[PDB]
């Protein structure tokens, strides 16, 4: 009885076991093809990603401090940005007579 | 994995242009990172002399 | 499996954090050629600078 | 009794795979392009620390 | 399918060492920057502005 | 008999695949985000063509 209600489940999604079985064809036949960047990969990438592993401390670190630098930057250059220009425009004049 | 397919062609194709985009300029790259060594330390110099 | 699953969470965490700042970093790459262009066309345009 | 769970795995796997083959070939190219700028990175290991 | 799927697989297995230690090496690096994940967005931003 | 061949290989495959899937399924939302996220941080930098 168990056999007969399984066997009965699994029929009503012949459909979907059959479009399951084209898609997996497809994305393995796209894998299989290239299999070459694959291999291309696993050769190169596992040592990038464990140097970098070996160093996020100090990525970090860098990141930081140039964000440290910039913030101040920023509000320098944002605060200094018109009065600098007025200045400039207005003083060109003294400096050429001067 | 299904819910977000757009999501995830959409990143697979960004990640496909900047890899191209990164690749196409090898020699920039080394270029950039061969001067980046020491320009910041240059840099760090000339902040630090004038502290 | 444990490893891959706090991989998977934390970029999440690390994504989502970096993006809300969406306006900044969708414009970063912009901003550094810009800056460049203009630090480079300062130097070049002023090369009297060094005897001033 | 988790034969409804079967069917949505199923389907859920087929639909995975239709969006998979969709953004493979981007996701290709672009390894093997971040393939280019890795081996770039590895050999300048020691600059990128530096710098 | 079997056929692609034992060539992907087969080379997997060849670099099987490199695949084990990937994982454990992308998992504490993804760890490291999420745990300064907000100052690490603060100072991208910053740079960029 | 092919089956039966490879039997110990199949059974120890479904249980780290077991152990796989019942140590990542309770993310699935934050795999959805992890998605999202994502492809706008990747978007934020393909903005144009260069």
């Amino acid at each position: 009885n168990q056999l007969d209600t399984f066997t009965d489940e699994l029929n009503q999604q012949r459909e979907e076991i059959t479009r399951a079985i084209d898609s997996t064809n497809r994305l393995l036949n796209i894998v299989s093809q290239r299999n070459d960047t694959l291999d291309r990969v696993l050769t190169e990438f596992p040592p990038l990603i464990q140097h970098f592993a070996e160093t996020r401390d100090l990525f970090a670190d860098a990141v930081t401090a140039l964000g440290r630098l910039s913030a101040a930057a920023d509000e320098t250059l944002s605060g200094s940005n018109a009065n600098l220009h007025t200045n400039l425009q207005n003083l060109q004049r003294p400096l050429k007579q001067l | 994995q299904v819910n977000s397919g757009d999501a995830i062609q959409r990143w697979a194709a960004n990640l496909n242009t900047l890899a191209a985009q990164s690749a196409q300029n090898d020699e920039a790259l080394r270029s950039g990172l061969q001067q980046a060594a020491p320009t910041a330390d240059q840099l760090n110099a000339v902040f630090s002399d004038v502290r | 499996s444990t490893q891959v699953n706090q991989l998977l969470v934390n970029a999440q965490t690390l994504l989502a954090a970096v993006n809300e700042r969406g306006r900044s970093v969708s414009l970063l790459l912009e901003r550094v050629s810009s800056v460049s262009r203009q630090v480079e066309g300062f130097v070049d345009e002023n090369p009297n600078l060094n005897h001033v | 009794p988790r034969m409804p769970q079967i069917r949505r795995d199923i389907t859920g796997l087929a639909n995975l795979g239709e969006v998979y083959a969709d953004a493979s070939p981007d996701l290709f190219d672009g390894l093997d392009n971040a393939v280019t700028t890795a081996r770039t990175l590895n050999e300048q290991r020691g600059n990128l620390d530096q710098a | 399918v079997i056929k692609n799927l034992n060539t992907v697989l087969d080379t997997t297995v060849r670099h099987q060492k490199q695949f084990d230690e990937t994982l454990v090496n992308f998992e504490t690096l993804i760890t490291g920057l999420k745990n300064r994940a907000d100052p690490i967005a603060t100072s991208v931003a910053d740079i960029s502005d | 008999t092919a089956l039966n061949e490879g039997r110990g290989d199949f059974f120890a495959v479904v249980k780290s695949l077991a152990l796989f899937v019942n140590a990542l399924h309770r993310s699935d939302q934050q795999f959805v985000a992890l998605n999202n996220d994502l492809a706008q941080f990747t978007n934020s930098f393909t903005n144009t063509d260069q």
